[PDB]
C-alpha cells in the first residue's frame, strides 16, 4: 500500500478537502506514528484547497498534543486551513517546494432561520476568524491587525512571499 | 446555432 | 479550481 | 462545518 | 372581474404570501384608489401567511403615505408579516371576523459567504426585527419589552386576543 | 363567462382543493352578491375534499359576516374542511343530493425544527382542533365528546346519514 | 365561440378523464341550460376513460337534479365512470354511435398508513363498490349478482352488446 | 471485523430499520451460534426503530426455533417491531438499559388497484394486527384489548415503564 | 487498519454525524474492549457535529455499562450529542484539546400527520429535551433551570468555557 | 387595467429585479409618456433590490435623455441598481417613503474559460465599478473615496440616512 | 400594450437576446412601417447582448431593404449581433446614449459528429466570421485586418469610444 | 497487481485527467521510488488532457525534489498540464512514441462574485499562466514571448513536431 | 482473477469502448508480457465498438514499442478504432473468427466556442483522419484514396471480407 | 429576501 | 429521526 | 467464490443479459478451460434473456474455437441470442431442464441519423438476420425458410417442443 | 449577466 509504506517512514499525506472524515484520518495516523515512536519528527505533506475549521483545527491541537515535532511541507497548494495548518508546524520546519502556492483568508460560512439563530451564528463564525487571524499572527511574526487586513480578502503568494510572510521557513529550492 |  |  |  | 368589481367599491383583498409582486399590485390599488378618490374610506382585507420584509412595508408606508383612511380586515389569518399589515390599519378600523388566528414573530432569513458578508446582513436583519418590534409595540399599546417578548418565538392568538392585546379594534360578530 | 353566469342566478361554485387562492374566489363573489342584494339568499355547491383551515375558516366567517342566507349544497362530497362548510349554511338550508359522500375528520398538519417551535405548532393544530370540532358539535347539535370520538379517524357517511348527524338539513330527490 | 354554440343548441362534451374541475364544469352547463329552460332536453356527448368517483356521482346527481331530460351519447367510448353516467341519461334516450366502446368494471384507488386507517379506505371504496354495482344494476334488466361478476374486471362491450346488455337504449346508424 | 470479533462472544447486534436482508443476516447469526454451542446463552443486542413485519417475524420464529435462550437488551431505543422483537427474548432475560426508549404501535401498510385487491391487503394487514397485539399480551401479561387499546398510535415509554408494562424484565441500572 | 491498530491501544474514535450505523460501531468496540481487559481505561475522542439521540443514549448507557472508564477528549468540536457525550466521560476523565468548540442546544426533529400523532410526537421530544438537559445538568453542576435557559438556541464555548461550565474536566495544553 | 390606468396619471412602477425585460418596460413607459406632454414631471417609484448593470444603465440614461424631469421615490426598498436608479432621479425630486431601507455595494458577476477572457471580463466590470462610483458620487455629494470605501461590502441605510448621505433629497412622512 | 403605442411614433425597441422568433417581430414592425410613411424614419432601440447570426442578419437585411431610413440607438448595451445590427444604422443617424456600453467579437458555435461534418460546419462559422467582420469594416472605416483583430476576443467599449472607432456616428446628452 | 507490479520496475502511469486524487498518487509513487534507490531513473509514462493546476504542480516540484532522474515518455496524448509535466523530464530523457499528440495551451478557469474577488481571482491566474509560460519556454528554449504567443489558443502538434519545438528531446521510434 | 489467469498465458483481452483508462490497462500489460518474456509472441484477442484516438494510439504505439510480437485476433466484432488497432498486429499475424465482423470509419468528435476554436479542432481531427487513413493504407496494402472513399462512411464487412481487404491476414476456421 |  |  | 469452484469441473454459467463485458467473461473462462485441458468436456449452462449480437457472436466462435466440446444446458430460460448460443452447443450435448423457456426471433437495433447511415446500419442488421437464421437452419435441421418465418416474431416453446424443433437434443428428467 |  504506497500510502501504508510512506506512513511507516513516518509520512502522512493530506491532500484534497478537508473535512471530518480527512481529519480523523490525518489525527489518527498522528497518534500512531507517536506511539510507534514518540521522538522522531513526522512529515506532513499538504496539498490542500482547504475545508472545515472545526475539522482543521482538530489536526492543528493534535499537531501540538502530540510530542514528536510535526514539519509541514506544501507541495501543490495550502489555501486557507490548508494554509493555517502548513503555518503550524514545528518553528525551522515549516517547508515548501518552489512553485507551490499559498492562500489565506477569512472564514466562510452560512446561516438560515430566525434573526436570533443568525446572530448566534454569525457571532460564532467571528468567533473563529478572530481566533483564526489571532493563532495565524502568532505562526507568521504579523501583527493581528496586519493579518485581520490582509486576510479580509483572499490573499494568494508564492512560497518565497510566503516564506516572508512568515507562514513557512524556508522554500526547498 | 451559430451566433454572433 | 483552475486548470491547464 | 464553516470552512476556513 | 369579480376583484375589480369590489374594487369599484374600494375592497383591496391582499391574500397569500407577500413579495414584491403582490406588494406592487396592492400599492396601486391603493394609489389608484387615492386618485379616484381622497377622502373615501379603503378597506383592505387581509388573508396572509406573511412574506418578504420590505415588501410589507412598501405597502405599511403606501397605506400612511395616501389620504384615505386605510380600514385593515383579517379573514383567515394574518401571521408574520400579515399580522404588521393588520395592526398598521387606520386606527379604530383595524378589524378581524371571530374565526380568524392571527400570529406575529420575529424576522427569518438567511446569509451565506465571508463572515464579513455574515456580520451585515445578521446586522441588517437585527435592524429590522427592532424597527418592527418598535412599529408594533407602538401599534398595540404594548411596551417594546412585551412585544420583543412574546415575538421571540410564534405567537398565535385569536381575533379577541389580538384585540385585547392590541393588535386590532373591534371584531365583527 | 358560464361560471359568471351562475352568479348572476347567485350561485356560487365551491369545488377542489381549498388554499387561500380559492378562499379568496368564493369569498369576493359573497362579498359581490352581498352588494349586487343583501337579502336574496345565496347558493353555495359543495364539491371539495378539504383543504387549508385557516382558508376554509375565511370561506365560513364570511358567509355568516354578510347579510344573505348562505344556502350550502353537497354535490360529489364535501370531506374534512368541505363538510365543515357545508355544515355552516344557514339553518334548514343546508342540503345535499342523493348520492354524495360526507367525511369529517381531525385536523391534519407538520412542525420541523426545535422541540421549542414543534410544541407551540402542536398546541396550535390541537387548538384548531378544538375549535373546529365545537362549531361542528354545534352545527350538527352533537355533542362536543362524540364529535371528538367519531372524527379522530376519517369519519365518512351517506347524505342520508349526513342527515342524521345532523350535518345537513335536507337530502334532495 | 366553439363548444359554447353547441350549447346553445344544449349539447355538453364529457371529453377526457374525469375529475373535480372536469365535474364544476359539467354541472355548471347543466346548471346554466336548465335556468334557461327547464323543458327542453339536453343532450350529453360523452367520450371518457372515467375518472374520480365522487366527481362522476356530482354529475350524475345532478343530471337527476335539474328538470330537463338528460340524454346520453356516447362516441369514441364511455369506459368505466364513463359507462356509469352513460347508463344514467334519461331513460329511453341513452344511446351511442356504432363504432363506439363501452366498459365498465369496479372502483381503483389506494391507502396508505395505520391499518386502522387502511381499513376505512377499503371499507369505504367498498361501500362505494356496492352502492354503483346497485345503480348500475337498476339501470339495466341486470341483477346485483350479474353486474358483481361482469364488473370484477374490465369488461368490454361493443355498442350493440351495450343495448342488450342494458346500458344505452338504442344504437343510432 | 469487530462484531464477528463479538458474535464468538455469542453476542449479536440489530441495528438500524428491518427488512429482508437485516433479518437474514441476524438468522443466519442465531442458526451459526447454536451450531456452534446448542446451551450457551445468546444475547441480542437491539437498537431499531422496526421495519418489516415477516421480516421481524422470521427473526422471532428463529430466536424461538433453534436452542440456546435469545436474550434481548435494548440500547438506545427498540421501537414497533423493534421493541416487538425484544419482548419475545428468554422469559426472564429480557433487558434494557437506563435511557433505552422503546415503541410499540399497530402496523402501517399501504394498497393500490381495484378494490377486491385493497380488501385482501387490508384483511392480511388486519390479520398481522392481530397477531403482533396477541403475542404482545402473552409477552407482557396485559391483557389482549389493553394491547389493543395501547398500540393505537404511538406509545412510548422509558425503559423503567417498559419494566413495569412487562415487555421487559429487568432495567440494567 | 490505523483505526484497528488505536483500537489495538484502547482508542476509538467517533468522527463526524451520529445516528444508528455510527452508534452500533462505537458501541461494538465498547463492547470488545471490556471483553479484552475489563480494568484498563479507554480514550474516547470526539469531533462530532451532532446526531440522533437514541443513537446518542446507545452510546451514552454502554459508556457507563462496561465496568472501564471512559474517558472523553474533545478534538475539533462536540456539538449537540457530542458535547452530551463528551460530558457523560468519566468524571474527572473529560478532556478537550487547546482550540476545540463545544456547542449544546436544544433537541430537534419534525413531525406530519393527525393532530394526535403530533401532539405524541411533540410530547416525545419533550421528553428527550428534560431527559437530556436533566442529565447535563448532572454532569456539568449546573442546575436543570440554568441547562434548560442556555440550550434555549445554540450555545457554543471555548474548550476553557467548556471546561468553567463543568462539561468538562481539563485542557490540555 | 391599474397599471395602465396609474401611467395615465403620470406614474411609473419599477418593481422587483433588474434585466433587459424589465427595464425594456420601464424605458417604454418613459418614453411613451414624454410623447404624452414632455413637460409634465414624472413619478418613478422604484421598489427593486437590483439586477443587470446594463438594464440599469439603460433606463438611467434614459431617464435623463428625455425632455419630463423624473420624480423617484423609494418604498419597501431601493439596494444596489435600484438604490442607484433612485440617486440618478431629478435633483430635489428624490423621494423615500420613511421605513424604506436603501443599499449600495459593488458589481457582482462571473468570469469562465481562458485566463485571457476571465481579465477581459476583470477588466470590463472594473470599469464598470469606477463608472459607478462615479455616478453616485456625483449624485449623492460624497466624495470618490467615500462612495468606493462605503461599497465595497453591502451598505444598509434607512430612509433618514439615506438622505442624510444624499442619495435622495426628502423623506415624505405620513 | 405600451411597444404598440411607440410603434404608432415609429419606434421600436429591439431588447435581450436575438432569435428567429424575435427578428420576426423586429422584421414584421419594419415591414409594417414600410406599409406606413416609406419616407419617415424610424427609431430602432437596441438593448441586446446578441444572438444568432442568421436572425439579426434577417434583421440587418430588411434595414436596407425597405425604404424607410432606420435610424439605430443603443440604449443600455451593444454586444456582438446588437453591436452589428447597431453599426448598421442609416449613416449619420447611429447613436447611443452616454452610458450606454458597446461590444464585439467573432462568431460562437458548435459542431459534433464526423470529421467531414466538423469541418463542414467549421468552414461555415469561419464563412460567417468573414462576412460580419467585413460588413463592420464596411461600417466603421475600419480595416478587414484589423477589425479582425479586435474582434478576436471580446471587444468592450464606451459610448465615446465607439464613436471614434466609426460604429456609432454621434452620443446623445 | 499490474501497477504495482510495473511499479517494482521503475515506471509510473499517468493516465487521464489530472486533479489533486491522482496528483498525491503519482507523489507518493515518486517518493516511494527513491527510498527504493536514489540512483537509478525512473520511466515516468503520460497519456493526459490535462487538469487541475496546482496539482499538476505538486508533481513537478516532486518530480525535481527527488534525486532520481525522472525521465517522460508520452503515450497516446499529453495536453496542457500533461505537456508541461513531459516538458519537464529530466533534460535528455524526455521522449514521445510515434503518434502521440502534444497540445500546449493558457490556463483555464472561473470566477464569481464581486468585483474585487473576480479581480483577485484574475490575477491569480494570470500570475500561474506567467509561472507556466516561463517554465515552458526554460524547458524547450524558446522565448517566454514566443509560448505566450503560441500558447493563446490550444497549440497541436505531432511528436516530431513537438521534439522540433523543443518539449521533448526524442522521439522512440 | 481469471483474466489474470489467461495473462500467464500471455493473453490480453480488450472489450468494449476504448478510453484513456481501458487504454492502459492494455498498455500495463504489453509492458508486463514485455519484461517477463522479451521474444515470445503476445496475443491480443480484441472485441470493440472502439472509441477515443488518442486512446487507441496509444495502444498501437506501445504494441510496435516493446518487442514481442503482438497477435491480434478479432472475436465478436473490431469496429472504428477497434477494426483499427485489429489491422495494426503483426504482419501474417492478424486474425479473426469466423464469424467476427470488421468496419472501418472516419474519425468522430466535437466542437464548440468561438469560430477559432472550432478551426484549431476541426484541423486536429482532419490531421487524425489522414494519419490513420494512412497507416490503414499501409496495413491493408490498400492505396490511400481507396481508403479515404471506404470509410467515409461505416463500411461493414465479413471476416473474409477483412482478409480480402488486407485487414486480416487469415481466418481461424 | 429576508422574511419577518 | 430526533437529533440531540 | 462459488462461481470460480464450479469452473474447477468445467461448469460455466451465462446467466442474465449478454453484452461485450458479460461475452468476455465467457470467453476469457472457454479460453482458460481450454487451456487446463483441451479435450474434457465443457458445461456451459444458460438461463439469459439475450442481448448484444456480436457480443454473443463472439461467444458462440470462440466455443468452435477451442478444442473441447461446449455443452449448452438450459436452465430457466434461453431467449434471442440466448436461444441461438444454446443450439450451437456440442451435437448431441444440448440439454435443457423439464420447465426452462426457449425462444426465438429476429434481431432487434436501431438507426439515427441521415437516410446514407440508416440505409447503411438497416441492411446490416438484415446481414446478421439473414446469417443467424442460416445457423439456427443448420442447427436444428429446419430450413432457411421455416426458420426466417418462424423467427419474424417470438416463437416461445417448452423444453420438449424445443428438442421436436431441434434446438437441443434432450431434455434431462 | 452584469450584476451590482
Amino acid at each position: 500500500d504506497i500510502y501504508s509504506r510512506l506512513l511507516k517512514d513516518r509520512i502522512v499525506l493530506l491532500s484534497g478537502e478537508i473535512n471530518d472524515s480527512v481529519a480523523s484520518s490525518i489525527v489518527a495516523q498522528l497518534l500512531f506514528l507517536e506511539a510507534e515512536d514518540p521522538e522522531k519528527d513526522i512529515g506532513l505533506y499538504i496539498n490542500s484547497p482547504g475545508g472545515v475549521i472545526t475539522s482543521g483545527l482538530s489536526i492543528y491541537d493534535t499537531m501540538n498534543f502530540i510530542r514528536p515535532d510535526v514539519s509541514t511541507i506544501c507541495i501543490g497548494q495550502a489555501a486557507s486551513m490548508g494554509a493555517f495548518l502548513l503555518s503550524c508546524g514545528a518553528k525551522g520546519k515549516r517547508f515548501s517546494l518552489p512553485h507551490s502556492r499559498i492562500m489565506i483568508h477569512q472564514p466562510l460560512g452560512g446561516a438560515q432561520g430566525q434573526a436570533s439563530d443568525i446572530e448566534i451564528i454569525s457571532n460564532e463564525i467571528l468567533r473563529l476568524k478572530g481566533l483564526m487571524n489571532s493563532i495565524l499572527a502568532q505562526n507568521s511574526g504579523q501583527s493581528l491587525e496586519q493579518i485581520a487586513k490582509d486576510t479580509d480578502r483572499d490573499f494568494y503568494m508564492s512560497a518565497k512571499e510566503a516564506k516572508e510572510y512568515g507562514l513557512i521557513d524556508k522554500v526547498l529550492q | 446555432g451559430f451566433t454572433q | 479550481v483552475l486548470g491547464f | 462545518n464553516v470552512l476556513g
